[PDB]
C-alpha cells in the first residue's frame, strides 16, 4: 500500500487459492458435533446420553 | 451471480482511477429480484404467524399450536434440499411457487393434530392412543390425496 | 408407519433436523436468480468490413 | 363417510351427516388457515406486485367457493354414486 | 421488524373478520339452501 | 383432556366461540340433512354452475 500509485496487487495460484478458504475446520467439526450429538440419540432415545 | 462477479470485477478498479470519475447504475435488474425474494420471505412469516392465530383460535391452547407451527418450516425448507437435488435454482418463480406450497402443506399437519383432538375429545384417552386411533382412520387418506393431488 | 414414531419421538426430530440441514444449506449452496434459463440458446456470428 | 359404512355398522345418509358434522370444523380451520397464509399476496402492491396478487387472487376466489359451497354438494355426490348405483346385495 | 407490527395488528383484526365471513356465507346459504329443498332425480338409468 | 367436554365451560370469549360455533355446526348438519333429501335438483344445480 506505501507504493507508487498506479501500482496494485493480486495473489494467484497457491495464494489465490488460500484465499476461497484455508480452515473451514472448526465450523464443519461444529456441524460434525451437532449432528453426531443428536444423530446417536436416534437409538439411545435419550435426552443428553449421547 | 454474474453481476455479483461483475461488482467484484470492478471494484478492484476504483483506486486507479483518475481524478474526477466516478461509476454509476443506471439500469439494474438485481435490486428487483433481491426485493421479489424479500417480499415472498415476509409473505411467509407472515402467514405462519397467520396460522398460528387461526389454531389458537380454534384449540385455544398455547401448547397445541406449536405442533403445526413447527411442522411448516420443516416441510418449506425441506422444499430447498429436493428441488437442489434436481438441479432448479430458488429463483423468481420456484420460490414464489412454495408460498402457494405454503398454503396446501400447512393442512397436511393440521387435519391430523386437530383429528387427534377431536378423537381425544369424546373417547377421553391419551394423546399416544388417540393419536394413534387417529392415524388409523386417516393415515391411508394422506398418502392418496398427495398421489392424486 | 406413524405409530413406529409415535413410540419414537426423538427419532422424528432427528429425521425433522436433517431435513433442516438439509434445506438450510440448500439455500447457501443453490444459485440465486430472477430466471431459470427460458430461451432457446443461441449463438450470434458477428462481422464488420469497415 | 366410507369408514363408517363398512367399519362401522352404517347406511349411507346417517353416515354422510355424522362424517360431514364430525369433519366440518377442520375444512374450515384449514382453509382459514390457508385464505390468511394467502392474505399478503392478495392485499400486497409494489415491489414487482404483479405476480402474487395474479396468483392469491386466483387461490382466494377458488377457495371460498370451494369450501363454502362444496360442503354441501360432496354429500350429494358421494350419496348419489351410492344410491342409484350401488350392490344391493 | 416494525413491518411485523403492522403484521400483527393486521392479522389479529383480520382473523376474526374473514372467520365470521365464511361463516356467513355457510349460514346464509344454509338458509336459501333450506328454502330450495327438491324433489329427486329420473328412471333413466336404472 | 375430559371425555365428551368440548370446551363450553370455559371462562372468556373462548366459550362464546365454541359456543357460536358448536351452533353453526348444528345449522350446517340440519341443513345438509335438507339437501340429501333432494338428491336430484341439486344434482342438476350442480349443473348449472358447471
Ligand atoms: C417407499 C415409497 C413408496 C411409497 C408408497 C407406498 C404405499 C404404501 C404407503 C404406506 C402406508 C400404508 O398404506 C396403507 O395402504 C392401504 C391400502 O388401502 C390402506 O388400507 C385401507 O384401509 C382402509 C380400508 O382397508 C381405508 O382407510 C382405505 O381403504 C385404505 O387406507 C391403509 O389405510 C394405508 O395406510
Ligand atoms: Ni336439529
Amino acid at each position: 500500500s506505501k507504493l507508487p500509485t498506479g501500482v496494485g496487487y493480486d495473489w494467484t495460484g497457491m495464494s489465490y487459492q488460500e484465499r476461497l478458504s484455508g480452515n473451514q475446520a472448526p465450523s464443519l467439526y461444529a456441524i460434525s458435533l451437532i449432528v453426531v450429538f443428536l444423530c446417536l440419540a436416534a437409538l439411545y432415545e435419550s435426552w443428553s446420553i449421547p | 451471480d454474474t453481476a455479483a462477479a461483475i461488482r467484484a470485477e470492478l471494484a478492484k478498479m476504483e483506486p486507479f482511477f483518475p481524478s474526477g470519475l466516478k461509476i454509476v447504475y443506471p439500469y439494474d435488474t438485481t435490486p428487483f429480484v433481491k426485493i421479489s425474494i424479500h417480499e415472498v420471505v415476509k409473505t411467509l412469516v407472515e402467514a405462519i404467524i397467520l396460522v398460528f392465530l387461526v389454531m389458537y383460535l380454534f384449540l385455544q391452547n398455547f401448547r397445541a399450536t406449536l405442533i403445526p407451527t413447527i411442522a411448516v418450516p420443516v416441510v418449506l425448507l425441506g422444499t430447498f434440499a429436493v428441488l437442489a437435488a434436481f438441479g432448479f435454482s430458488i429463483n423468481t418463480l420456484t420460490m414464489f411457487g412454495m408460498v402457494l406450497a405454503i398454503g396446501l402443506l400447512v393442512d397436511d399437519a393440521i387435519v391430523v393434530v386437530e383429528n387427534v383432538e377431536r378423537v381425544m375429545a369424546e373417547e377421553g384417552l391419551p394423546p399416544k392412543e388417540a393419536t394413534r386411533k387417529s392415524m388409523g382412520q386417516i393415515q391411508g387418506a394422506l398418502v392418496g390425496i398427495a398421489m392424486v393431488l | 408407519m406413524p405409530n413406529f414414531f409415535i413410540d419414537r419421538p426423538i427419532f422424528a426430530w432427528v429425521i425433522a433436523i436433517i431435513i433442516m440441514l438439509a434445506g438450510g444449506l440448500a439455500i447457501l449452496k443453490l444459485p440465486v436468480a430472477q430466471y431459470p434459463t427460458i430461451a432457446p440458446p443461441a449463438v450470434t456470428i458477428s462481422a464488420s468490413y469497415p | 363417510a366410507k369408514d363408517l359404512m363398512d367399519k362401522e355398522g352404517k347406511g349411507l345418509i346417517e353416515a354422510t351427516l355424522d362424517a360431514v358434522r364430525m369433519r366440518l370444523r377442520p375444512i374450515l380451520m384449514t382453509s382459514l388457515a390457508f385464505i390468511l397464509g394467502v392474505m399478503p399476496l392478495v392485499i400486497s402492491t409494489g415491489a414487482g406486485s404483479g405476480a402474487q396478487n395474479a396468483v392469491g387472487t386466483g387461490v382466494m376466489g377458488g377457495m371460498v367457493t370451494a369450501t363454502v359451497l362444496a360442503i354441501f354438494f360432496v354429500p350429494v355426490f358421494f350419496v348419489v354414486v351410492r344410491r342409484r348405483f350401488s350392490r344391493k346385495n | 421488524m416494525l413491518e411485523l407490527l403492522k403484521s400483527l395488528v393486521f392479522a389479529v383484526i383480520m382473523v376474526p373478520v374473514v372467520m365470521a365471513i365464511i361463516l356467513g356465507l355457510i349460514y346464509g346459504l344454509g338458509e336459501v339452501f333450506n328454502i330450495f329443498s327438491g324433489v329427486g332425480k329420473k328412471d333413466q338409468p336404472g | 383432556i375430559a371425555k365428551g367436554d368440548h370446551g363450553e365451560g370455559k371462562k372468556g370469549f373462548f366459550g362464546w366461540f365454541n359456543r357460536m360455533f358448536e351452533k353453526s355446526t348444528h345449522h350446517y348438519t340440519d341443513s345438509v340433512g335438507g339437501i340429501l333429501r333432494s338428491t336430484g335438483r341439486y344434482l342438476v344445480l350442480y349443473l348449472i354452475i358447471v
